């Protein structure tokens, strides 16, 4: 109901990010969404004296066929002002952990009177046959990383009921998505979840514990042939950048010689001790492996087929502090980016849970193919940031 | 008199920090003096410019061609960003045929939109006297100056706004704003069509704006930006491609662009020598000998440029397809249309700046690109006509290592037909030949040696004089395709070589790398197993390559 003076960082400018096309459903769809926002006040036309612009698209949400707006906010929340909470710890050792879509509520709250031209956006029209439907914000915009600050108050005096009530259940907030864990049954944590939402309308099942860090593992076989070894010992060296400790001359002993890769060879006994040892050092934690909060996340995703995607968080090299095996087949058997996409959702979401904030991302896709079909099957309010992997990494099958 | 209503004026700031322009005033002759008096004069009878006192410190130079023509470019540099009047133009494909359209001048709106008034003080101008014996004549623009940084948009924006309740309550007509021209299509019988003209300029004089009585002067054809728009079908002004006996740069670089630009409805217009003769010149007057290459190509530009092809207008409830054909060194060409014979457009794809390629990634390339185009143009994705066979497809994509994904599709027997030319193995190869190949080279006297050593006793080192460790790898497995039977398993230690292989090309830069592709060709089964290097790993003989 007062509006909190919002800037921007000293020396930049707002937001000219060019909208890209889009097909004449979704523009139909932001043309009936933005009237009726337009109605209710939340969204006003421009002029051309305008010249900011950020992004616009349409989707579709799970378990619905009503269209929704998306504004790819990352520009100007990258040159939004820097808004001031540790994060929950234990938001990641919960059972069970569910989304809620609170994005309703920022559109209660006003929107600083000169920072609304910083939100101008542009439907578009087709062909360039008209100049395209321009609107900047009056309330808080979904996406914009001052929404969830600004009303963080307003969100702590809704939630200060609930809170008191259950002190066992951890919340959460990022963007316009609110997270709530327990431990309860799936049963009683859904009838808790309709609590939750039923308090926060008078005014996503997730578990963290089903998910762990995968270690190296090596083959356990009865004989080996000269092709296995060799993979072994690739293996093995490939791990020793990651494990100190990792010997692998006794194993290389073996492939002395020039012998048909499909020849079986039997173990020495010091090949034995040696693989030994190094399952023992494979199954002990990386040394020295922290979280840095000044510092980006990064995650990689490689294809391993069928439908399989493994994917690493991390900070330096060789220091993961998550990996991860993403194999869900959900309507997408036969699209590889649709694929893609869920995959980088969900490492995403499971950042966020984590750390509170998105990794930057490195897409084995060439840079075309991913920006002509990523937004098509994009379901989450936030975007993250990501890079273009063009060379074929040899490591894909050693986490495979 | 009838009141008019305002047009609701449009707030202007300067760029941030700076100040109004301040230039002097170009000295005039005593003629160009007394017309600019006269021009001005009747331009304040009309109200587009006031007389200012000498307190306004600003000043903007004018000259007259009589014609006055005032030079807003400091103003211009000093005024702030407006929001682009047009993002791009459109595509004549893109119209959709419309039984009648008329063809409106609103000319004089442009000197009818008011400009804001804190913002007038800004285009202040001198007008010097006569032997400058008195002070200048001191004006300001009371509306969109002509020649200003922000007329286009704020003119537009005020026509927009003006003809939204018109369009609104109108659906069964089109109107378009271009400049000071609107253009205004139907498909009602054509006394309905003039009707709603004459309430179009009922509207528009509500306003107190004039639309001419007089008949048009613009009447099909309609040649608007390199187009020629006819009522059924539209085409590219007339490209006529000129007989040259020596070509120089620039006239290379308007063929290219006369070809360039005729390849969006001339279906197969290829440019790949004319403007390879064109790489790394940066000297416009040069004169560069024509290549057997060029002249065969232009040849074939002239036999499809021989006589003029149109392009249909787009009919939304015809599905959309486009179709592609290879043309060879990376040269790709697709017609889109709805009826069999009769394109909406047409237009061509090269392939990227790469050391290594093939043609399935470059079609993937082609389609994303007439993917976006037809989303731009026509706000859907066509249906798809590929020369590459489904299974094709299938193999490629569940094989590779990166994400892909074309739109729906559907194959066509259009030779060449893009095809996989080589498949590595899954896993190792029971009974055949296992070469453990490796390479090497001096760094100082780039000498070095490859070669390979097998399990059955078969070796071979050759050694090599100005080459690389790369190259030294690469020629390995050279050797080994070259003395393997069949089927062949291929043992290396180079990163490199594998980084290059996996990424599957079927055509390179190197011409070792093509050698090697042309060896993986002809073979039936290929494995290639990698190991790191000074490992001790027996077979793999680095000293063997060292010496
Ligand atoms: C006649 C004209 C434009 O046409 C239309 C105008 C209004 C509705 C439908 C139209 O097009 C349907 C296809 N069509 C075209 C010609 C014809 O005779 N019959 C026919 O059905 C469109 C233009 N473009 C490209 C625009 O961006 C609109 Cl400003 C023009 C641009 C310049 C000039 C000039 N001089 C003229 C333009």
């Amino acid at each position: 109901i007062e509006t909190v003076p919002v800037k921007l960082k000293p020396g930049m400018d707002g937001p000219k990010v060019k909208q890209w096309p889009l097909t004449e459903e979704k523009i139909k769809a932001l043309v009936e969404i933005c009237t009726e926002m337009e109605k209710e006040g939340k969204i006003s036309k421009i002029g051309p004296e305008n010249p900011y612009n950020t992004p616009v698209f349409a989707i579709k949400k799970k378990d619905s066929t009503k269209w929704r707006k998306l504004v790819d906010f990352r520009e100007l929340n990258k040159r939004t002002q820097d808004f001031w909470i540790p994060h929950p710890a234990g938001l990641k050792k919960k059972k069970s952990v569910t989304v809620l879509d609170v994005g309703d509520a920022y559109f209660s709250v006003p929107l600083d009177e000169d920072f609304r031209k910083y939100t101008a956006f542009t439907i578009p029209s087709i062909n360039n046959e008209t100049p395209g439907i321009r609107y900047q914000y009056n309330v808080l915009p979904q996406g914009w990383k001052g929404s969830p600050a600004i009303f963080q108050s307003s969100m702590t005096k809704i939630l200060e009921p609930f809170k008191k009530q259950n002190p066992d259940i951890v919340i959460y907030q990022y963007m316009d998505d609110l997270y709530v864990g327990s431990d309860l049954e799936i049963g009683q944590h859904r009838t808790k979840i309709e609590e939750l939402r039923q308090h926060l309308l008078r005014w996503y099942e997730l578990h963290p514990d089903k998910w762990t860090v995968q270690p190296i593992v090596l083959p356990e076989k009865d004989s080996w042939t000269v092709n296995d070894i060799q993979k072994l010992v690739g293996k093995l060296n490939w791990a020793s950048q990651i494990y100190p400790g990792i010997k692998v001359r006794q194993l290389s002993k073996l492939l002395r010689g020039t012998k048909a890769l499909t020849e079986v060879i039997p173990l020495t006994e010091e090949a034995e001790l040696e693989l030994a040892e190094n399952r023992e050092i494979l199954k002990e934690p990386v040394h020295g492996v922290y979280y840095d909060p000044s510092k980006d996340l990064i995650a990689e995703i490689q294809k391993q087929g069928q439908g399989q995607w493994t994917y690493q968080i991390y900070q330096e090299p060789f220091k993961n502090l998550k990996t991860g095996k993403y194999a869900r087949m959900r309507g997408a058997h036969t699209n590889d980016v649709k694929q893609l996409t869920e995959a980088v959702q969900k490492i995403t979401t499971e950042s966020i849970v984590i750390w509170g904030k998105t990794p930057k991302f490195k897409l084995p896709i060439q840079k075309e193919t991913w920006e002509t079909w990523w937004t098509e099957y994009w379901q989450a309010t936030w975007i993250p940031e990501w890079e273009f992997v063009n060379t074929p990494p040899l490591v894909k099958l050693w986490y495979q | 008199m009838v009141p008019i209503s305002p047009i609701e004026t449009v707030p202007v700031k300067l760029k941030p920090g700076m100040d109004g322009p301040k230039v002097k005033q170009w000295p005039l002759t005593e003629e160009k003096i007394k017309a600019l008096v006269e021009i001005c004069t009747e331009m304040e009878k009309e109200g587009k410019i006031s007389k200012i006192g000498p307190e306004n410190p600003y000043n903007t130079p004018v000259f007259a061609i009589w014609r006055k023509l005032v030079d807003f470019r400091e103003l211009n540099k000093r005024t702030q960003d407006f929001w682009e009047v047009q993002l791009g133009i459109p595509h004549p494909a893109g119209l959709k045929k419309k039984k009648s359209v008329t063809v409106l001048d609103v000319g004089d709106a442009y000197f009818s939109v008011p400009l804001d008034e804190d913002f007038r003080k800004y285009t202040a101008f001198t007008i010097p006297s006569i032997n400058n014996e008195t002070p200048g004549i001191r004006y300001q623009y009371n509306v969109l100056p002509q020649g200003w940084k922000g007329s286009p948009a704020i003119f537009q924006s005020s026509m927009t706004k003006i003809l939204e309740p018109f369009a609104a309550q109108n659906p069964d007509i089109v109107i378009y704003q271009y400049m000071d021209d609107l253009y205004v299509g139907s498909d009602l019988e054509i006394g309905q069509h003039r009707t709603k003209i004459e309430e179009l300029r009922q509207h528009l004089l509500r306003w107190g704006l004039t639309t001419p009585d007089k008949k048009h002067q613009k009447e099909p054809p309609f040649l608007w930006m390199g187009y020629e728009l006819h009522p059924d079908k539209w085409t590219v002004q007339p490209i006529v491609l000129p007989e040259k006996d020596s070509w120089t740069v620039n006239d290379i670089q308007k063929l290219v662009g006369k070809l360039n630009w005729a390849s969006q409805i001339y279906p197969g217009i290829k440019v790949r020598q004319l403007s390879k003769l064109l790489r790394g010149t940066k000297a416009l007057t040069e004169v560069i000998p024509l290549t057997e290459e060029a002249e065969l190509e232009l040849a074939e530009n002239r036999e499809i440029l021989k006589e003029p092809v149109h392009g249909v207008y787009y009919d939304p409830s015809k599905d959309l397809i486009a179709e592609i054909q290879k043309q060879g060194q990376g040269q790709w060409t697709y017609q889109i249309y709805q009826e069999p014979f009769k394109n909406l457009k047409t237009g061509k794809y090269a392939r990227m700046r790469g050391a290594h390629t093939n043609d399935v990634k470059q079609l993937t390339e082609a389609v994303q690109k007439i993917t976006t185009e037809s989303i731009v143009i026509w706000g859907k994705t066509p249906k798809f006509k590929l020369p590459i066979q489904k299974e094709t497809w299938e193999t490629w994509w569940t094989e590779y290592w990166q994400a892909t994904w074309i739109p729906e599709w559907e194959f066509v027997n259009t030779p060449p037909l893009v095809k996989l030319w080589y498949q590595l193995e899954k896993e190792p190869i029971v009974g055949a030949e296992t070469f453990y190949v490796d390479g090497a080279a001096n760094r100082e006297t780039k000498l070095g040696k490859a070669g390979y050593v097998t399990n059955k006793g078969r070796q071979k080192v050759v050694p090599l004089t100005n080459t690389t460790n790369q190259k030294t790898e690469l020629q390995a497995i050279y050797l080994a395709l070259q003395d393997s039977g069949l089927e062949v398993n291929i043992v290396t230690d180079s990163q490199y070589a594998l980084g290059i292989i996996q990424a599957q090309p079927d055509k390179s830069e190197s011409e070792l790398v093509n050698q090697i592709i042309e060896q993986l060709i002809k073979k039936e089964k290929v494995y290639l197993a990698w190991v790191p290097a000074h490992k001790g790993i027996g077979g793999n003989e680095q000293v063997d390559k060292l010496v």
